[PDB]
């Protein structure tokens, strides 16, 4: 599975490393 | 000179206040959104 105009992109809360812990 | 030269924006991103409810304390610890430290 594959700019600064005021749009951000937030990280997600659970990182991909905790969702595989899950 | 002909040189070639980059042009990146300046830093920008959203401030968040992480604050306990004021009915308990009212220290709060401000977050900088996307900024590396340095540049604050
Ligand atoms: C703040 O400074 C830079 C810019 O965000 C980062 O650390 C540097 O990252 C660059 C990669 O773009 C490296 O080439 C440098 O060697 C890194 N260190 C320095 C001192 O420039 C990082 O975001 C932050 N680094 C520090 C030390 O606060
Ligand atoms: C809101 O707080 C009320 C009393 O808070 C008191 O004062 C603050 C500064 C703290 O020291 C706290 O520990 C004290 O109890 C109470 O009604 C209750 O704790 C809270 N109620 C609601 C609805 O948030």
């Amino acid at each position: 599975v594959t700019k600064f105009n005021g749009l951000t992109v937030l990280p997600p809360l659970l990182t991909d490393e905790m969702i595989a812990q899950y | 000179t002909l040189e070639i030269l980059d042009i990146t924006p300046c830093s920008f991103g959203g401030v968040s206040v992480i604050t306990p409810g004021t009915n308990t304390s009212n220290q709060v610890a401000v977050l900088y959104q996307d900024v590396n430290c340095t540049e604050v």
